RNA sequence: AGAGUGUAGCUUAAAAGCACCCAACUUACACUUAGGAGAUUCAAUUGACGCUCUGA
């Protein structure tokens, strides 16, 4: 008894093959912000978000407030480049 | 593209004092050798 | 209330209400602090165009304590002032993060949040 | 397919000498001399001084120098080699010797009766020999001396596209141990030149497009 | 589970191919694959050596940093012991007596996996034109033992 | 048998009061951190221009091996290959005084 | 002479993150600590500066 996994595998987009020429994990920091960053990836199987109280999020709220003032960012980003 | 690796450091905790020596060769080349005993010229046969 | 206890096999832990998270790039330096469920509440980045004119070497220690004083104001304004801080090892023998902590407690923040009554 | 058989060489040279010193690297030199005289320790001439010094006097109560002024007698009796081998020419730019400092590539001037052009050494390959043995025969050919050209990969260089039949070159390369030089004073019009000569020397793009591959140092 | 399509979400393993050799004293030698149409060299070993140890170990590290960063395997790197050369000095007046001076003469080895043949010629190019002063350079095969 | 020169005498264990002071002057050492920003600059403008020839000089052999095969299909298979010329190969340093 | 065009090396980034380099530790590499230089070619979505390929 088997079943196909219902989307890509985490780890099948890496090449299998050549392991010699990829670029190893030198250090923990960087394999944690790629964990960190990969945690909250919209994955097809349970996980901790999809029990623990986001209320449903994703929806578009009302904006009811006065527009953003146009600023010229062309002139503003050279003004703070002089400074 | 030689003005990379002769800048130099000894990264040796301790050691003696080394002094820039004009080492000549068997045919008359300059080496700028870090040598102790502050000797200007060693002249090998 | 209730703090996520466990996990207890992976790090960091989620027994917390509020943590200080420090994100230390080539470029900036930021810090946050936000609620275990993941919303952040108060945040200073170098980034931030008004400290950003003022400061200098926006990657500096000196960047990172600017940081840490005004995150520290922000977060007292916000009403906040208990939230806990894990960092690795390298990271809390960092002088940046030592001198980081040192302008949170200056500026009146106590970590090491207190213990949930009858737990 | 009609295409005309041809191939090309570059020679390099290389430097005996290194580069004049920055300003900011001299300085650097002496802050790094600084340095390691901050953090030297326990050395033979300095306690040969220091407690030679100490027990003469304890001596006199009751060597280093001498070393160092012979020496620096010596220093002045042998004056080194000179560097400017440069100056003193500024004429031979045929003569191996005349720039030390770079490295140097080599080319001939032939005139055709179509084409008018300063082109780096030309070669023919024959369909049955390999284009690294053509390449090594035609610089035989062209050098007409005893030339230790060693070769460095059988990939080429270059290949800019000339047709009149259609037409390619195949650039190759070959270091240079040692030169002794025959006839001197060839009519072949062949030359050492450096990177700067030789953009100052490429009148067409075939050869603008050859600076690119060699060393721009 | 096993009938689960997120059926082994947790292999690790196939991705570390490290089995934890014992590679102190393996002789598992790699081989030049030439295939014709697709050359690749062995392990071939370069010597420098010079009778500076500081400017040496410069061109040591100068060297592992852009072989590193030209993303090439480097297996190993190490160094030889410190050899001593003595001047016998005779002299000028009478050349009977000898004297003699102290001098020394260091060495480094970095070893490289991976040589294409626009890649190796251009690597030896390049460490050519960035070759140091007072450090002869030897680029030789793999068998040396200590 | 490895033989190991990575050992300080036992020599130097003794005499370490010769140096032991480092006092210096708040103008010497901005100078010095100067110095270093200023060679943190040469050394990356270096490194930046040693890329740029390597990688203009790599995409031009890339288009030789790419032109040789498109041209001649049975020469770029010897090209490719190495003769075993460049086994011994070793290079001499530069010098100072020429002979 | 025609076409494609365009944010520092890279980006379905909108002045960022990776990159890149210096010092310390490490034989060295690597990790980490402490440092550095950086870009939206100009003129009103339109026009005229740079690159590339195709030519002659």
């Amino acid at each position: 008894r088997r079943t196909p996994p219902l989307g890509p595998m985490p780890n099948s987009d890496i090449d299998l093959s050549n392991l010699e020429r990829l670029e190893k994990y030198r250090s923990f920091d960087r394999y944690r912000r790629r964990a960190e960053q990969e945690a909250q990836a919209p994955h097809w199987w349970r996980t901790y978000r999809e029990y623990f109280g986001e209320k449903t999020d994703p929806k578009e709220k009302i904006d009811i407030g006065l527009p953003p003032p146009k600023v010229s960012r062309t002139q503003q980003l050279l003004e703070r480049k002089q400074a | 593209d030689s003005s990379r690796a002769s800048l130099t450091r000894v990264h040796r905790q301790a050691y003696a004092r080394l002094y820039p020596v004009l080492l000549v060769k068997q045919d008359g080349s300059t080496i700028h050798i870090r040598y102790r005993e502050p000797r200007r010229m060693l002249a090998m046969p | 209330a209730r703090k996520e206890r466990g996990w207890r096999t992976v790090f960091p832990s989620r027994e917390f209400w509020h943590r200080l998270r420090v994100i230390r790039t080539q470029h900036h330096v930021e810090a946050l602090v936000e609620h275990q469920n993941g919303k952040v509440v108060v945040s200073a980045s170098t980034r931030e165009w008004a400290i950003k004119k003022h400061l200098y070497s926006t990657r500096n220690v000196v960047a990172c304590e600017s940081i840490g004083r005004v995150l520290a104001q922000r977060c007292l304004e916000a009403g906040i002032n208990f939230m806990v801080y894990q960092p690795t090892p390298w990271e809390a023998a960092s002088d940046s993060m030592k001198r980081l902590q040192s302008a949170m407690t200056e500026g009146g923040v106590v970590l090491r949040e207190p213990q949930r009554i009858y737990e | 397919s009609p295409w005309r058989l041809l191939g090309a060489l570059c020679l390099q040279r290389p430097p005996v000498v290194s580069k004049p010193l920055t300003p900011l690297q001299e300085e650097m030199a002496s802050l790094l001399q600084q340095i390691e005289i901050e953090r030297s320790l326990y050395s033979d001439h300095e306690l040969r001084a220091l407690d030679e010094n100490q027990r003469l006097a304890k001596k006199k109560a009751d060597l280093a120098q001498d070393l160092e002024d012979m020496w620096e007698q010596k220093f002045l009796q042998f004056k080194l080699g000179a560097r400017i081998t440069e100056a003193d020419e500024k004429n031979d730019r045929t003569s191996l010797n005349r720039k030390l400092d770079r490295n140097l590539v080599l080319l001939v001037r032939e005139k055709f009766g179509d084409q008018d052009v300063w082109i780096l050494p030309q070669a023919e390959w024959q369909p049955g020999e390999t284009l690294r043995g053509t390449a090594e025969r035609t610089l035989a050919t062209l050098s007409e001396n005893n030339m230790e050209a060693k070769f460095l990969g059988n990939a080429p260089c270059g290949h800019y596209t000339f047709k009149f039949l259609g037409a390619k070159v195949f650039f190759f390369k070959a270091l240079l141990l040692t030169g002794d030089f025959s006839q001197a004073g060839n009519k072949g019009h062949h030359v050492w030149v450096t990177k700067d000569e030789l953009g100052d020397y490429l009148k067409p793009k075939y050869l603008a497009q050859v600076r690119r591959f060699v060393s721009d140092l | 589970y096993k009938t689960k399509p997120t059926h082994g979400i947790g292999k690790y393993k196939h991705l570390i191919k490290a089995e934890e050799p014992k590679k102190k004293k393996g002789k598992v030698e790699v081989r030049a694959i030439n295939l014709g149409t697709d050359y690749e060299y062995g392990v071939l070993n370069i010597h420098l050596t010079a009778y500076d140890m500081t400017l040496a170990e410069s061109y040591a590290q100068y060297v592992h940093n852009l072989c590193n960063s030209l993303s090439i395997k480097v297996e190993e790197s190490y160094a030889m012991p410190t050899k001593t050369i003595e001047v016998l000095q005779l002299q000028d007046q009478g050349s009977k007596m000898l004297l003699d001076s102290v001098l020394t003469t260091h060495e480094r080895v970095v070893q490289i996996s991976g040589l294409s043949a626009t890649f190796a010629e251009i690597f030896l190019e390049i460490i050519q034109s960035s070759l140091p002063e007072g450090v002869r350079l030897s680029v030789k095969e793999h068998t040396e033992e200590d | 048998i490895p033989i190991e020169d990575f050992i300080t005498p036992l020599k130097f264990l003794d005499k370490a009061r010769e140096r032991p002071q480092v006092e210096l002057t708040f103008e010497e050492t901005e100078r010095r951190a100067l110095l270093l920003k200023k060679w943190s600059l040469y050394k990356q403008q270096e490194r930046k221009m040693e890329r740029d020839t390597i990688r203009a000089m790599l995409e031009a052999q890339q288009e030789a091996l790419e032109e040789l095969q498109l041209e001649s299909p049975k020469l770029h298979a010897e090209a490719i290959k190495r003769d075993p010329n460049l086994f011994p190969f070793e290079k001499e340093g530069p010098h100072y005084t020429p002979p």
